[PDB]
């Protein structure tokens, strides 16, 4: 995140960062206390055996424990259509074997139902552990930015990107820079107000650069893999 | 005199802002400035006192708390020429030459843009050399300016991929902030410091190509066989200066030989009677 300000400790309950070898690398958002939403790219081969990861869910600084008080995730789930390449289809679940009772500060997002009729310009939020200006460190508090959402058509611009976003993904950021997220922001909830509610819509895969000229925010869409995690979710019950 | 102005030109409107037309005959001012220019016909309406048209903000702004007068007159097409010579400095420096248009055509200025010294639209070739999409010509730029700003970036597989700034073009541009050519507008008595000029068409010594000067246009001026020329004077002081209007001392200038009346003749006073005589004896100075 860059040029946002530090999160204060309000009700966002919806980013669920994964921690492995008492390292953080990358995060992810909960839709269903089931289930952990998150990128794809973190699950390739180096990083099987799914026992060795856990997750923390209401920590806004990330010091509270060490190699404990956490959730072991059991199993994960990645999109079998997954290319290295050109990096799509990067949606990946992970589940746990805790139950994860609601409490204070716990509270899932829904998912967005088909035919949302989105505003072309539509406001945006965005939030992760990242670094803050160019190739930092890992940030010890949790900071938040405004994004809003940039067109297929514009984004497939030869000077921007030069047709290299796949249909079933969408751009979100600004041109003019100064508003992006560095390497790190793995995941990440976009979310947007609309009838009162937030609906995650976006998922970061990869990214060229933060805060540059012509390189907008990659955000991935889950409008179309909407169908595929409810699918996944009836054949694992 | 304002009388014999306005009757030795072909005036179509006088009106005049923060200022009366009576209070202009007889009195005396410190300066007077006159500005000229054509007046095209797209934007005949654009000269009203107030707008936020393309020439009150690209060619010439007129004030409003001035005392300041708009004249509107017309000038036959015969033996008339147009000059359009761009005042720009620094296009000039690149190679800037002429618009080669038709003749009763004129030359508006739509967008204007103003650079600082260190500005030179050239990048340096040793760089763009390890380009393989989107490579931008480069030239040797002289000495004083810096050259183009291009960086090399990897998205996802292309090793070889340089962006620069100001893209595609200054007019409308995805960062204005990143482009160092920035819109301007012109003030009190200013003119346009240059045009845009696109980069990707310039560049031996660094060369733009001549169609690569955007943000302008032209149309004719003719109305009625005649053409319009635009006209401002600007007062400066009022009841000051050294600068009068002979138009109250020369009211009738005919004299009658009969009758008897006053005479004020050089300063000399008294009342008399005319009479015609043929008299040989005056001098120059007498």
């Amino acid at each position: 995140i860059v040029g946002g300000e530090s999160a204060l400790p309000g009700a966002w309950p919806w980013q669920v960062s994964l921690h492995v070898q008492n390292v953080h690398v990358c995060g992810g958002s909960i839709i269903t206390p089931e289930w952990i939403v998150t990128a794809a790219h973190c699950v390739e081969k180096p990083l099987n055996n799914p026992w060795h990861w856990t997750a923390f869910a209401g920590i806004l600084r990330q010091s509270f424990m060490f190699y404990g008080a956490g959730y072991q995730v059991e199993k994960v789930i990645s999109h079998p259509n997954y290319d290295s390449k050109t990096k799509n289809n990067d949606i990946a679940l992970m589940k746990l074997q805790k139950p994860l009772t609601f409490n204070d500060l716990v509270k899932p997002v829904c998912l967005p139902n088909p035919g949302m009729m989105l505003q072309p310009e539509q406001l945006c939020w965005i939030s992760g552990w990242g670094a803050t200006e160019e190739k930092g460190k890992t940030s010890e508090v949790l900071n938040a930015a405004k994004v809003l959402l940039i067109e297929t058509q514009r984004c497939n611009s030869r000077y921007v990107y030069d047709n290299l976003i796949t249909p079933a993904m969408i751009c979100a950021g600004f041109l003019q820079g100064n508003v992006d997220s560095c390497q790190g922001d793995s995941g990440g909830p976009l979310v947007t107000s609309k009838n009162n509610i937030w609906w995650l819509i976006g998922d970061t895969s990869w990214g060229s650069g933060c805060a540059k000229a012509y390189r907008p925010g990659v955000y991935g869409n889950v409008m179309v893999f909407t169908d595929w995690i409810y699918r996944q979710m009836r054949a694992d019950g | 005199n304002l009388s014999t102005l306005l009757r030795l030109v072909h005036v179509d409107s006088f009106s005049c802002n923060n200022l009366d037309k009576s209070k202009i005959f007889g009195s005396c001012f410190n300066s007077i400035t006159v500005d000229k220019f054509a007046i095209p016909n797209r934007r005949r309406d654009d000269l009203q006192l107030g707008s936020s048209g393309f020439l009150q903000s690209s060619n010439y702004k007129i004030d409003i708390s001035s005392s300041s007068c708009q004249l509107y007159y017309s000038l036959p097409l015969v033996n008339v020429t147009i000059n359009n010579f761009n005042p720009s400095s620094w296009n000039r420096r690149y190679g800037f030459g002429s618009f080669n248009l038709s003749s009763y055509d004129v030359v508006y200025s739509d967008h204007c843009f103003s650079v600082n010294s260190d500005f030179c639209p050239c990048a340096d070739p040793s760089v763009v050399n390890s380009c393989a999409k989107s490579k931008p010509p480069s030239a040797i730029c002289p000495a004083g300016t810096k050259y183009r700003h291009c960086d090399l970036d990897t998205t996802l597989y292309v090793k070889n991929w340089c962006r620069c700034s100001c893209l595609p073009d200054p007019i409308s541009t995805y960062s204005p902030n990143t482009c160092p050519q920035k819109k301007v507008v012109v003030g009190i008595g200013e003119h346009c410091p240059g045009l845009g000029i696109n980069e990707e068409k310039c560049g031996s010594s660094c060369f733009c190509s001549p169609d690569a000067f955007l943000g302008w246009s032209f149309d004719s001026c003719i109305s009625n066989n005649r053409c319009n020329i635009f006209s401002n004077f600007i007062f400066n002081g009022i009841n000051s200066g050294t600068t009068c209007s002979n138009d109250l001392l020369y009211s009738n200038t005919e004299i009658s030989t009969g009758v008897c009346v006053n005479y004020d003749l050089y300063g000399i006073t008294g009342q008399g009677i005319f009479k015609e005589v043929s008299a040989a004896y005056y001098n120059n100075w007498q």
